[PDB]
């Protein structure tokens, strides 16, 4: 039952989110790592300052504050008891972005399996935010915040808070929570991996141009121009440079972790992208298969149907900086 | 007011209009719930004239709700004079008074953009009477601002209330409690895949193949939005009213006309919808241009 | 007055201005969305002279939305008189009454920074009536604070509404998709590439080499801005207004002049824009200065 | 008044002040941003008398923004005379009326802590008008509370706006990018390592060695803070104000005097700047003392 | 200057800093006599025990500029502009320049100090006191009528360090105010002299300081969560012994359960066992 | 009053010892503990003369504000007049009689924002700042001729309840100015058992029930997070129905379990009926 060391996963999430010292923390499990980020992340913000958004308030007060709303004033006859309905702009830290941090901190606190020191600091922080209102979190809340008015820093912790909320399961007690075993399931790990590379490539491969490319079948059908029945085909990543174009398809499988039969079903998808994709520049067309392995990395090259294809692996669990070298090293070989 | 004038031009199926007419005679409090551009406002003016059977303005009244709308204006309230405060009969109070005189003839009140205002603040006491069963003089009530308890207001049975609500906003996930009990929702489909929508285009010098290609794209596009629940619900999906408009001059439909429409209506709308994935905007825009 | 007179100095392509008039005359309400510094305010006063075809100020009205506008101000509200309150017809209601004074000659209402205010509150009843189809006496509607005696307000057909929404501040964006259907959105680009911008620089004693250099450097920056979508989207991209101004005295354009621009205005703008690594700031400032 | 009168005691370089006045004559609006303790408030009143050239307080108005400031107080709004409400011309509106009386003489409006109050709400209509190319009757705009379209408000050409905005707090910043364009942003530095600062200390019976020791110390401390732009940007770096004031009695600045202020002022401040690192606090505090 | 449990040097620091800087903040835990210090301290600086000069207020989250300086509030006839206390107080000192008028601000931490003070956040500074530095206030009808802090006014701010709020940090306000820490003062003889002149046991006092200090050091051990600012004050011991009940181990036991035990809960949240140890240690 | 109260005598004496010195106090306990009945008799016990006039009672709610409490403006027939509130009227009443203790009962104090209601006065009620020296002019007092000071004689008792898990950490305002005392339900106490033996209750029926509720009270309070010590059931339900003239019986308990305890158990758990069924069943037998 082998999986990636948990600390390394956090780096892939960071690139996955498009944006620290973990040596200190001794809790190997993910929630220990993730909580320390959020718990420290909030503290970094407070030094510079949390977001304060002017929330207009229309309320019944004993006097003129800002703009009086004449209609609500006369209609309710508030003038007679020395009151007006007046609109003014209170400055709070109670914004939707800020509320989400606090509600998640409760979740972090309630988790049964968590480092004691981590919970101690978090319980302090929950206390340190008296004005903010606790909330019952759903994805719909985070959906409203996709506008991204918040700073580049806030969007990081909110992504963390988004991750915890989605990966929270009740445990021994009705109140307390238990963390999901994220690593074990391939689908979410793969979707991380596929997004991890796409965001990784734009940052590091300044040399090449990186786009996910939608592809259309070469087909024509006598019945329909639409071709809805045909599978929708969108590249995982395409990394085009003037000298060579290249499509990569990457997926996380448990079977491949075993050093026997090999799982290469994804390759069936790949060839058809190469065929249906037609280059105007006509420099060359190449493909790459990259999977995560634990112990060691092996690269093979193939000339299958007039296409230059790579089967390759990376030894996640080695070390994160060396991994960065290994990922760039691979793309150098094939891209050229 | 013959149905023949009313129902051909409409894109909505003759099946659904019947269902709409059933509930409206039965319940008298009806809400048409559909996205912008599906003719909610368009039908409601026609439906009123269908039911009455004649084109008369007096028997039909139309208003739009908004946050400023309040009880004091709608039903009864006090308006300042140069100095004094005079009580003033509001719309619904004045309108029902017209309805009392002629009980047999059906009367219609059309309330557009109902979700914007809290119904309780506007109707208030009258949400009790406004329900379909609790109508007629037996359930009469004296109003909040009535000088004496003797004066009473009851929503006569003849009036039917039509409310036009658009599920185009994220806030409406928390639908008001007041609407559901007293009003009966009816869903309006966008209705690209309809015979009558096509026939409107065909009469206006349109190729049959071009029209069907368009329907396949939009039906595909709206289906993509329907899949999501977190960011874009079913109600966000595109209406059929961008394409209807702009052909009055006689300018023939073509990709050129569609190209302006996509660039100036549906492309930025998708920019607002799909902020997080810019490429996803491009995927559709070229597809729609295609 | 005519297109040639207006478009002498405008850096916007002729293509959009005709596209603008194509959508505006059919649809009667539009929005010009572009980053700050692209002449949104500049053209809009000029467009008023085109559609009327004559330079008269009375047929034009210009206002700006300050996130404190309300229905009491725009259309109908109650204002104090000396001791007691009175009803005051707002600006738009005053304008529409002028507009129906003569239907033949078109009337323009220009609303800068429409994006700011809560538009559902301001327009209220007008949100239905503004649209091209829903104009004229057929769609007469009674207002909120209207007199007990029935008086109804309809947007006349002649009126045209133009809005000017900047796309930099993301929060202040129209997400009321019911409302976004009334308006047509015309993106306005920064205007660097066009010669009509360049000719303006050349005529003021400028070397063509530096001019072509300037646009080359800027367009590189805007792509870096446009490529991101998380924080700095397509809309944030830098406008051309900075370079336009300050040369009237006879100051010739040179890197000495550009150096003042970049250090003083753009360089603060960039550090706020990115605010993650200073190195990226140092890169782009030096590129422009280099 | 004259230029040289001001510069005697001013720690800021003259190069910056000439840069300030160059923009201010051009843009007509500027914002001076620096850490707390660098003389923003101090220069700003001086700068006005340079720009006008005459020491007239009647022509200068100086105000400090804060959360409890709105368009009603600033420009116009309805306020209580007593029993009866009235329209109250705000302070800025009154100032612009004064400027209109005397077009030749420059009138200056100094806004301290501009970054606090919601500028979009406070200025509102002015947000457009204040720009250098938009002043004059041609761009006249009717205000929210104006009786009719004819009553219109235009900023005079002469008015110059000066804004003072500390960068120590990231919470309150001028993120409104549209407004950022109107104001030309001039950063201000503490200016420890300048002749004018030293002459102030040296003239005050001070050791020449100690001064150079002190300037060398803080210059490094400021740069350490500026390095960690993620945590603390350059805007946070310590000002010279702590060292400036407190010597009016005649106390010579010995090493003991510096040791006294640091314990009371800089010591808790460093704890705040470096919450996580207790050792790092000790290093920099002890470095000054030793 | 006799019954104060705080060092003479610190008050010597305070009076010079206050006279020079004209503003100070006394920041320390609850129970160190910040209010008694300020009240005593004002009387030293004035030189006379005058209560009319000294005015004290206790900020709270809802306090606003409408209450503090200027504001529109209703009279019997209708609405009017009502000059708040600080405008009213600064007028009072303005009438008499020579004497020193003092303003004490309790629970300063709670309110958004920028909001309350507003315009005076600039004016309060010692150099920016006078007619030249005047500004028109928000609600002032006319620009000509302005508000200026007088030179005589001195401001003393009392801050509780036991409620750290990660909401808004202002380093500009810190510039106006010179921050002075206050330690509880158990070690000081002056606190002991008070009890030893109240028929306390010589050993018992010595034991008490040992007990509390061991508690205080534990709290200051983890600076991030808790600190020297959180640590326990002494004031609880001052009150309740002037009836005539001399100190005894029974008396301490009353205070611990009555007073210290809730404090412990708040600090050592959801950790009863840690409370039991330190609670029981005190009884011994 | 001493014999009738069910809480331990040591607690009753302790409260007066805290209250007399501190002058401000708050009782936090479960619903059905007789907090209001306690305070009234304790108020009368502190005065010793059983005068209801001295005591004045107030129930807070989120709408409750300074206009009601202290001073406010209410419409006249024409125009409007200043309308003195409870506490302003109450304290001026006690101002005449310094020796005589006057008590104020603030029920459900935690609901309201203490600041908003009290306002300026929130410092003046802190015992250190009391009397003539600490006079402050009030918000609506246009002239400076008269100032409001809470006199020494006044004592303030606040009734708070730990019933709801929705409640977050108590407001900082209260903790400073108030001393928190927790009231036990008091089933074990002799005073409650002697209140049923006087009504001819069976000792077995009496003794079992004390044991039976205690078993529930331990488990409901055993939960760390959602249901704490504060939740545990009080005795007030048991009083009502016995001394009116109807003798105790097992079926009388069965009515009472279904009446209040059975739904109450549902509200606290609100998850599993089986867990409710077991405990409710055990109460019956
Ligand atoms: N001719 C014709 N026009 C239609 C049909 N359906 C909708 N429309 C047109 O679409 C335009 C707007 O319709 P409308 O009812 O206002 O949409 P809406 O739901 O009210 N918009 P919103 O939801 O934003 O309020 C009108 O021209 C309307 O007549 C139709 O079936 N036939
Ligand atoms: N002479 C001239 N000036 C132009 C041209 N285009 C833009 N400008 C100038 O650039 C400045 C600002 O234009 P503006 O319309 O206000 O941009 P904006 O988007 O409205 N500004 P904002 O977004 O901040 O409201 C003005 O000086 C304007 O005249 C042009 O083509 N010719
Ligand atoms: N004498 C003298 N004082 C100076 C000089 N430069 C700055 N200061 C002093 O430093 C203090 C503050 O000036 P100020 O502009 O208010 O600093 P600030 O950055 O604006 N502070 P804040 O941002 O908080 O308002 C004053 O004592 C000011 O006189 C100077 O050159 N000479
Ligand atoms: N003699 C003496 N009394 C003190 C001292 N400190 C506090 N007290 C008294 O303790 C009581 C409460 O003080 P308080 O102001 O409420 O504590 P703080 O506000 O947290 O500082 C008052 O009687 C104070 O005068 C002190 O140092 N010496
Ligand atoms: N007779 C008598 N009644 C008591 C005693 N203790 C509590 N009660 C009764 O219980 C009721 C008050 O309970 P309480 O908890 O205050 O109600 P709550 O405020 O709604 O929670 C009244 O009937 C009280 O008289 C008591 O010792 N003797
Ligand atoms: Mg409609
Ligand atoms: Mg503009
Ligand atoms: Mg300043």
């Amino acid at each position: 039952q082998p999986v990636i060391p948990v600390r390394n996963i956090y780096y892939m999430l960071t690139y996955a989110w498009g944006y620290a010292n973990l040596e200190a923390i001794p809790g190997n499990n993910l929630l220990d790592i993730l909580g320390y980020v959020l718990n420290k992340g909030v503290l970094q913000l407070s030094r510079r300052g949390l977001e304060l958004d002017y929330n207009p308030n229309t309320e019944i007060i004993p006097g003129i504050k800002g703009r009086i709303e004449f209609a609500k004033t006369i209609r309710g006859f508030h003038l007679n008891h020395g009151k007006t309905v007046s609109t003014f702009d209170m400055l709070n830290e109670d914004t939707l972005a800020n509320r989400i941090i606090k509600s998640t901190l409760a979740i972090l606190i309630k988790h049964e399996k968590l480092n004691s020191t981590i919970r101690d600091e978090a319980r302090s922080l929950y206390r340190k935010l008296p004005g903010i209102s606790t909330l019952h979190l759903t994805p719909q809340h985070f959906s409203y915040l996709n506008g991204g008015k918040n700073t580049r820093y806030y969007k990081f912790v909110i992504s963390v808070c988004k991750f915890i909320v989605n990966n929270s399961i009740p445990g021994q007690n009705k109140g307390h929570y238990r963390f999901y075993d994220f690593e074990r399931n391939e689908k979410e790990m793969s979707l991380l991996y596929q997004k991890f590379l796409y965001e990784f490539c734009r940052r590091e491969l300044t040399s090449a141009n990186t786009t996910r490319s939608y592809l259309k079948w070469d087909a024509s059908s006598i019945s329909d121009q639409s071709l809805n029945l045909l599978p929708r085909m969108e590249t995982d990543i395409t990394i085009r440079s003037s000298e060579k174009i290249l499509i990569v398809d990457a997926k996380y499988y448990k079977s491949i972790f075993s050093r026997e039969k090999f799982h290469s079903q994804n390759l069936y998808q790949l060839m058809n992208y190469l065929w249906s994709l037609k280059p105007e520049n006509g420099e060359n067309i190449g493909g790459l298969l990259i999977y995560p392995h634990v112990d060691t990395a092996v690269k093979h090259r193939y000339k299958i149907n007039g296409f230059d294809i790579g089967l390759c692996t990376v030894n996640l669990g080695q070390e994160w900086p060396c991994i960065h070298q290994e990922l760039l090293d691979i793309f150098d070989e094939y891209l050229k | 007011y013959c149905l023949e004038d009313a129902l051909n031009d409409l894109f909505i199926p003759e099946t659904t209009i019947e269902t709409i007419l059933k509930r409206l005679t039965i319940k008298k409090n009806i809400i048409l719930q559909g996205p912008p551009g599906v003719g909610k406002t368009f039908v409601a003016r026609r439906l009123a004239y269908l039911l009455t059977g004649e084109k008369a303005p007096q028997r039909v009244n139309m208003v739009q709700f908004h946050q400023s709308y309040s009880y004091e204006d709608f039903i009864q309230g006090y308006r300042p004079n140069g100095v004094g405060f005079r009580r003033k009969d509001g719309i619904f109070y004045n309108f029902c008074q017209q309805a009392k005189e002629q009980p047999e003839k059906k009367y219609i009140f059309i309330i557009d953009e109902i979700n914007r205002a809290n119904l309780s603040k506007v109707f208030g006491e009258v949400m009790m009477l406004m329900e379909h069963d609790k109508r007629g003089e037996n359930w009469s009530v004296p109003l909040t601002y009535s000088e004496n308890d003797e004066e009473r207001f009851y929503v006569p049975e003849n009036v039917y209330i039509i409310g036009l609500m658009n599920t185009a906003d994220r806030s409406l996930a928390v639908v008001d409690y007041a609407l559901r009990r007293r009003f009966s929702f009816i869903d309006i489909e966008p209705g690209f895949d309809t015979p009558q929508f096509r026939n409107f285009l065909l009469n206006k010098k349109a190729e049959p193949s071009f029209v069907e290609s368009l329907c396949q794209k939009m039906n595909e596009l709206n289906q993509e939005i329907s899949k999501e629940a977190t960011i874009l619900g079913k109600g966000f999906r595109i209406g059929h009213s961008y394409f209807c408009c702009g052909l009055e001059d006689g300018t023939s439909p073509d990709t050129q006309w569609l190209n302006e429409i996509v660039m100036t209506d549906i492309a930025p709308l998708l920019e607002e919808y799909f902020f997080d994935d810019p490429y996803k905007q491009q995927k559709w825009t070229n597809k729609l241009l295609g």
